[PDB]
């Protein structure tokens, strides 16, 4: 599903969890257009000062300015040669809906 | 040359709804939305929890 | 050599705080001009942009 | 199948001197909340201090 | 039957005349679509219930 949400309000914390759940465990798209954030574009030293659960951003006042961050991972140097393999996979939830 | 009048400010009407809850099903907790659309829909989300 | 972005924001030295602007976030912010009345409008409303 | 578009007043008015704004306005006001009067107040209470 | 009455009584002798109270004009961007089309302008913070 490529579920859009025009209105964030009035989910229940049941339902959000479930429509998450739902990204994860059967790959749902799930644009919210309710939010209005602020970006910082942090660089990869700098990392992820800040960090947002999945159950803010599905309840966050519909007003108020949610500030992401999104990493410019492009002045990321080649992994030495030697490094052990990583088994996991790094994974990703939030993304901009326009640049 | 008459106190015709009582002025009240945020009226009492004659009729209130009134609630049973089942004890069982309803949740203790307050229900909670955004702070402003609280401000207007949750007396109402709470009475009719 | 390895600046690794490069942006053009408002002059925040210029757009001061004096006018009442803050630039931290990106975006002009002021704090209480656009606002609920008869209520406190509470921290980081979009209206502030 | 109409394109609702904006339309400079200065498009259709050859006269110079009696248009000073433009199509940025319209575009300011559209991100502007529904001003009650006595927001607007506020708002011009606000610039004045 | 005399509760009637007086519940009677007590509504025709209602001079009360309403002055306007608290209240409270949110911000449209604020509100959830369904209340801003209930929402006109203002409201008293004693929203009451309906």
């Amino acid at each position: 599903v490529h579920m859009t949400i025009n209105e964030r309000a009035g989910m229940s914390k049941l339902v959000a969890d479930n429509i998450i759940a739902s990204v994860i465990k059967s790959n749902w798209v799930v644009d919210i257009l309710d939010i209005e954030y602020t970006a910082e574009v942090m660089t990869p030293s700098e990392g992820y000062t800040q960090h947002v659960d999945a159950e803010s951003i599905m309840t966050a006042p519909k007003g108020k300015l949610f500030h992401l961050q999104f990493m410019d991972g492009l002045l990321r140097p080649e992994p030495s040669a030697f490094d052990p393999p990583a088994s996991g996979e790094d994974m990703r939830l939030i993304y901009p809906l326009q640049p | 040359l008459s106190d015709d009048f009582k002025q009240i400010s945020d009226p009492k009407g004659y009729l209130t709804y009134s609630v049973k809850y089942e004890d069982q099903f309803t949740k203790k907790d307050k229900l909670r939305a955004s702070e402003a659309d609280d401000r207007i829909v949750g007396p109402t989300v709470n009475l009719f929890k | 050599y390895g600046a690794a972005v490069v942006n053009i924001d408002l002059n925040r030295d210029f757009f001061d705080t004096a006018t009442g602007i803050d630039l931290t976030k990106g975006i002009p912010l002021v704090q209480d001009l656009l606002v609920p009345i008869g209520v406190t409008a509470g921290a980081e409303q979009s209206a502030e942009y | 199948r109409y394109h609702e578009s904006v339309l400079e007043i200065a498009d259709i008015f050859d006269q110079a001197d009696f248009i000073q704004t433009s199509d940025a306005v319209r575009q300011l006001r559209a991100l502007m909340p529904t001003l009650s009067t006595s927001q607007i107040r506020h708002a011009i209470e606000r610039i004045a201090q | 039957v005399s509760g009637l009455l007086m519940v009677l009584f007590k509504v025709m002798t209602d001079n009360r005349l309403v002055i306007v109270g608290e209240t409270t004009t949110p911000m449209s961007n604020t509100l959830s679509t369904v209340v801003n089309n209930v929402l006109r302008t203002t409201y008293h913070n004693n929203v009451g219930v309906n």
